[PDB]
RNA sequence: UAUUGACGACCCCGAUUGGUUCUACUACAGUUUC
RNA sequence: ACUGAAACUGUAGUAGAACCAAUCGGGGUCGUCAAUA
């Protein structure tokens, strides 16, 4: 790795992020493909023609997700699904989700889970010292929303299927 | 020599993302695919202009000179979306170099001391700034029911909030140039449509925007045709431009964040719109400017209310706009028409039509427009073209009656004429 | 066989479209030395 | 039984044209609840 001190490393990680962005990108858009992941990742499932959730359910969470720039603001999608899971017929609308909102709770909260679910091996694409740990704080917000993304237009792309039968 | 320029966004400022959507012309609703949002640097971003010029002939070219005069005038547009609201830049703080590299003296200072400076004003005087054929169209409104587009996505304590945008330092309402073409578009093609009982019903939405006389004001896609074994092009830009119109009251940033964030209607929401309309100490004046609506769905069995069904509202009520500005370039229709400016007296004919309607109520704008929202009342229309040619000369007017009847007669009848004779045989008037 | 005896609010957003179509490289300089 | 020298992968080219953040919904209203003696 470039030492520390080294004049190039602010340089150096300009090409790292780069590296790291096309690589979650392309890792969420592999996870995606697999329905068994989608269902892993935010318990979203197809079930015969049916959504679960409604894609309006889905698109209504992504719409504050975009809002999620940093970490500091995980309290703005944490408090819409505390106000989701206070009303009663909007949380049930997530029963016969495995888990979802529970699911999507963590995946916002917990900092560390999101790069379990990528598991991309970022070795090969850092070359800073202790370019990891910065890089993972950095990106995370938005390794989460392109994560998240990804799997909701891959359910969409595989509902159309079920849909179309 | 052009180098690259890094924008400065404003303080605090950040990219916005724009929504868009393509509504079906036969059921009127957003059609299926086309849902799309874009990136948009902020209006008063600032970057460098960065250009070098390296003369061989002696003085400066009257033409580069005349560039930068168009510049500091703001008739150069800039990246995508140049007909629905993006796009216009204009320079500032001109200052001139000279390095006269052919002699001794002057290639050191090149090298050391930092050049020769040029009065622009000397040479802003010896010339006089050629502005192209245009029709600029300023649509004096208010709003007669509320006026909004809607925001990107539902809030806490109001679901449904109007779309707002930074303009330096404050916050302002804005309805996009987007949404105010989209809506003259649609009325555009109807009258067209409707003149011809063209129906367009079996059409898919790419097919449904590609209509006569609108192929050239709005323009269309571009779609490569081996039309006759020649490969054509269909695709135009627009001759007609449309600027985002923003409302007269403004906040602060902070302060339009306090009604976003507000989670209780009659809680700390009335803090926030006491503060953002201006009217800190008196919510019986907030709540004349914006209004917070509350609406049921009602069960048509039982009454009462549908389960689920309550959704509220924050409509500007009161929010005042300011006035509309549309820009029609008739320099590139001329062009679509190769020259021929007794072509121009149909799409002429068209936009007027379309404006009278405008002034007529007849074309309500932003959301709900079915449901309590989108009637404008215009005002005034001011017609104010620059080297118009001879025969379209009498647009220049400022017009107050909607049916046009400021517009002298013998130039509404000619207008008819031209464009009676185009309903005759309605041909692709561009059509060589 | 038909008595016992008075309280109480509810809904809080729901469904959907989430990109579609065109352009995908085009001219060249292919060795230079009066 | 002698290293050729000298030579900018460069020049021209606007990631752009078309596209409505939109469709529907009265801030509404009556009998229930408990099981025995
Ligand atoms: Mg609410
Ligand atoms: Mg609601």
């Amino acid at each position: 790795p470039l030492p520390t001190n080294h004049p190039t490393q602010d340089y150096a990680r300009l090409i790292e992020k780069a590296a790291w962005r096309e690589a979650i990108q392309n890792k969420a858009l592999a996870l995606a493909s697999s329905r068994a992941k989608r269902e892993e990742i935010l318990g979203i499932k197809i079930m015969g023609k049916d959504s679960q959730p409604t894609m309006t359910q889905l698109g209504g969470f992504r719409s504050v997700l975009k809002r999620l720039h940093s970490r500091n603001n995980r309290d703005i999608v944490t408090g819409y699904l505390t106000a989701l899971e206070q009303v009663s017929n909007r949380k049930e609308k997530w029963s016969n989700t495995s888990q979802g909102l529970t699911k999507i709770r963590n995946l916002v909260t917990q900092e560390n889970l999101i790069w379990n679910h990528l598991d991309i091996d970022f070795s090969p694409l850092t070359i800073t010292q202790n370019g990891v740990n910065q890089l993972k704080s950095e990106l995370w917000a938005e390794a989460v929303r392109t994560l998240v993304d990804a799997i909701i237009r891959g359910h969409k792309r595989d509902l159309e299927k079920a849909q179309e039968n | 020599i052009v180098d690259d320029a890094v924008i400065h966004i404003p303080n605090n400022a950040d990219v916005e993302i724009r929504e868009g959507v393509g509504i079906d012309r036969h059921f009127g609703t957003a059609a299926n695919g086309f849902k799309y949002s874009r990136a948009v640097i902020p209006k008063g971003s600032k970057f460098k202009l960065p250009l070098t010029f390296d003369s061989q002939d002696d003085g400066l070219p009257n033409a580069l000179i005349q560039l930068l005069c168009a510049l500091e005038a703001g008739d150069i547009r800039l990246g995508a979306a140049k007909t629905r609201g993006l796009g216009r830049i204009k320079l500032d703080d001109l200052k001139l170099k000279s390095f006269a590299l052919d002699k001794p003296e002057g290639i050191f200072s090149a090298l050391l001391d930092q050049g020769k400076k040029l009065d622009w004003n000397q040479l802003k005087a010896n010339v006089t700034y050629q502005s192209p054929p245009y029709l600029g169209i300023s649509i004096t409104w208010n709003p007669k029911d509320p006026v909004m587009v809607k925001a990107e996505g539902d809030g806490l304590a109001i679901d449904i909030l109007p779309l707002v945008s930074q303009v330096g330092s404050d916050v302002r309402f804005v309805i996009p140039g987007s949404s105010i073409k989209g809506i003259l578009r649609t009325q555009a093609e109807r009258i067209i449509r409707t003149i011809c009982q063209s129906n367009g019903s079996e059409k898919n939405f790419l097919e449904q925007l590609r209509i006569n006389l609108v192929n050239e004001l709005f323009g269309s896609a571009s779609l490569s045709q081996k039309q006759n074994g020649k490969d054509i092009d269909l695709g135009k830009i627009g001759a007609l431009a449309v600027n985002d119109c923003f409302s007269s009251l403004s906040m602060t940033p902070d302060q339009w964040k306090a009604v976003e964030n507000a989670t209780e209607m009659t809680g700390n929401l009335q803090p926030a719109l006491k503060q953002a309309t201006g009217y800190p100490n008196n919510i019986s004046q907030a709540y004349k400017v914006l209004q917070p609506a509350m609406h049921v769905a009602v069960d048509r069995w039982t009454g009462g209310a549908a389960e689920g069904m309550l959704y509220s509202v924050l409509e500007p009520i009161g929010v005042t706009w300011e006035p509309i500005q549309v820009h029609l370039d008739i320099a590139r229709l001329k062009n679509y028409y190769h020259g021929k400016e007794e072509k121009l007296k149909p799409a002429i004919a068209l936009l007027l039509l379309v404006l009278r309607d405008l002034a007529n109520k007849k074309i309500p704008v932003g959301y709900g427009t079915n449901r309590g929202m989108g009637t404008i009342t215009v005002s005034q229309i001011t017609l104010n073209g620059k080297a118009l040619p001879t025969e379209l000369e009498p647009l220049n007017k400022t017009m107050t009656c909607p049916n046009l009847t400021d517009l002298d007669e013998a130039f509404r009848q000619d207008l008819s004429t031209a464009w009676k004779e185009w309903i005759a045989d309605p041909i692709d008037l561009c059509q060589q």
